[PDB]
């Protein structure tokens, strides 16, 4: 019962709303999207007819003010703006509404895949991976990099991703060097998740954020943190029962939505068969080892 | 990237540069047990890190005491080998430290570039080159300060003894491989080949005979021959058929992985 509106759709494009997406014509009398869940946050995201290079999205949520999508024929885009005026932004809705020229989020009630793919991530946290602080909404394209990427331009313009490195002075103590090496603990336990996380919650959010951002837009440094999150914690011989539990049922959720047809450019095969048949936690992820070897054992 | 034959000269310019060979830091014979199972037992062994340009060797000798209540010693003996070279780095003066080491092995890369992770600036790479350094402890003086050490130890030498007064850096790497390689291939021949002629002694400061320009021309002829014989003993081929460039390429072949 929450709406996103948009002023028209002059270009044609496949609009995606989530895991959820629908082709638009040029000049279609498309006005937006209605009906979006309340208590989650959300995407919605553009690939155009005539060019599909052009690839990119908002994260937001409907709590947080009154959005509206608008194209820009200068910039080429459709961009997302905050309505300040509420009145204003509620007679638009009621109008599009009633005419029903908007697309309803089309959500099963017994599906709960939107929740398991977000379950940690929240827009505060989103807000600071992406760093645009006027807008309360966060725009991610194909093409952006990440902090880690830019080191190995346009620092305004990147993924800041916590940077994981296995071979940096931070996952490696002087004098533990094999130690550290081989299990990755001290470098989960203390630097990650006691340091700079704080708590499991806000490491899950951002592996969620990255496999997703990695899904929807093809974003490369975002699958590479997204692997990088997930060999952190299976190459650690100490991980709380509790986030492994988790991790099984995330990445189960995660291996389910990823479309078949891109299982090949999203999923590395390195990292997967060390994680699933090699690692200290080969035998911890039961539910994503099954799927995994009956969606995509090509890879495996 | 990878050191290889395409860049060998670099071997010898002026920039610091360790090899590292961790091939006899584990070492073990093995034996059946009263009740007919298979036991391992250690002996010394020794890491042997050389810079090819002037012949020093800094051999750290790895006694079998390191190994006591250790588990997975081939895996350790890699990360052992690693903590050792770090600390010879850390020992020598900024100006003597190597601007690269070549690892033997590629299983040795990730050891040591985790152990130099203070050293950024210290390139850690592989290389191309079948470098037959195993053979290090066929040097019988090299072979006795390791069997007789009880506790660890690191002994300086010159692999090169004084060649480097006549020849160059390559050449006296090339005889070095080339001697090396003869007694990997074949050691007692080998031996009986440099200490054949008792007239010609190894100094007490040396580790090899003190050839004359014309020995060390047939001695390292004898040896080549030597390489040439067992290859043929090995693939039953009758080498007195061969030519010149077929002989070349199999002594070099050899070197090369
Ligand atoms: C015998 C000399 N030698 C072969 C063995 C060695 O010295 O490493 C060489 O000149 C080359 C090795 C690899 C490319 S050229």
């Amino acid at each position: 019962m929450n709406t996103v509106p948009f002023t028209s759709a002059p270009i044609e494009v496949t609009i995606g709303i989530d895991q959820y997406s629908f082709n638009v014509k040029e000049n279609q009398p498309f006005h937006g999207i209605k009906d979006i869940p309340i208590g989650h946050v959300h995407v919605i995201h553009f690939q155009h007819a005539d060019n599909s290079s052009m690839r990119y999205g908002y994260w937001f949520d409907c709590r947080m003010g009154n959005f509206y999508i608008q194209y820009d024929p200068k910039d080429g885009l459709y961009k997302m703006m905050e309505e300040r005026d509420g009145a204003k932004f509620e007679n638009i809705v009621h109008n599009f509404k009633e005419r029903q020229m908007m697309v309803s989020y089309p959500k099963i009630d017994e599906d709960d895949t939107w929740y398991n793919l977000t379950e940690f991530v929240q827009m505060d946290k989103i807000r600071k991976i992406v760093r645009k602080d006027e807008n309360q909404f966060s725009y991610v394209d194909s093409s952006m990099t990440t902090v880690q990427e830019n080191e190995l331009s346009d620092p305004a313009h990147s993924l800041n991703y916590t940077v994981i490195n296995f071979k940096s002075r931070e996952a490696i103590r002087p004098g533990h060097e094999m130690e550290d090496f081989l299990d990755k603990s001290y470098y989960l336990n203390t630097v990650m998740l006691q340091g700079i996380f704080k708590n499991s919650s806000n490491y899950f959010g951002e592996l969620q954020f990255a496999f997703l951002n990695a899904m929807f837009f093809g974003n490369y440094g975002s699958s590479l943190q997204w692997h990088a999150m997930i060999e952190l914690i299976c190459s650690s011989a100490t991980v709380p029962k509790h986030m492994l539990d988790k991790l099984d049922e995330i990445l189960y959720y995660q291996i389910k939505t990823l479309p078949e047809q891109y299982s090949d450019i999203l999923l590395n095969e390195r990292v997967w068969n060390i994680c699933l048949y090699s690692s200290f936690q080969k035998n911890s992820l039961h539910n994503t080892e099954k799927i995994m070897e009956n969606k995509y054992p090509e890879l495996l | 990237g990878a050191m290889n034959s395409s860049n060998y000269a670099e071997l010898f310019n002026n920039d610091i540069k360790l090899f590292v060979d961790d091939t006899n830091v584990y070492r073990v014979t093995v034996h059946k047990t009263f009740e007919g199972n298979v036991a391992t037992k250690a002996i010394n062994g020794c890491i042997f890190t050389l810079n090819p340009k002037t012949g020093h060797l800094f051999l750290k000798i790895i006694h079998t005491s390191v190994w006591a209540g250790q588990k997975r010693l081939s895996q350790l003996a890699k990360w052992k080998t690693a903590e050792e070279v770090s600390a010879l780095v850390r020992s020598l003066p900024k100006e003597e430290q190597p601007k690269q080491i070549i690892v033997t092995r590629k299983a040795m890369l990730d050891p040591l570039e985790v152990h130099m992770l203070d050293f950024p600036n210290i390139a850690i790479r592989p290389t191309e080159l079948r470098l037959p350094f195993s053979a290090a402890m066929s040097i019988d003086k090299l072979s006795d300060v390791v069997m007789k050490a009880t506790e660890p130890q690191m002994v300086l030498f010159n692999i090169y003894d004084d060649w480097l007064d006549r020849i160059s850096s390559y050449t006296a790497f090339s005889r070095l491989t080339l001697l090396l390689r003869a007694l990997k291939t074949n050691e007692e021949s080998a031996k009986m080949i440099l200490l054949s002629d008792p007239t010609i002694t190894i100094k007490s400061y040396h580790l090899w005979p003190s050839f004359t320009d014309e020995q060390w021309i047939t001695i390292e002829s004898q040896m080549r021959d030597l390489i040439l014989t067992e290859y043929g003993r090995k693939y039953n081929v009758n080498i007195s058929a061969l030519t010149q460039t077929e002989i070349k390429d199999i002594i070099l072949g050899q070197n090369i992985k």
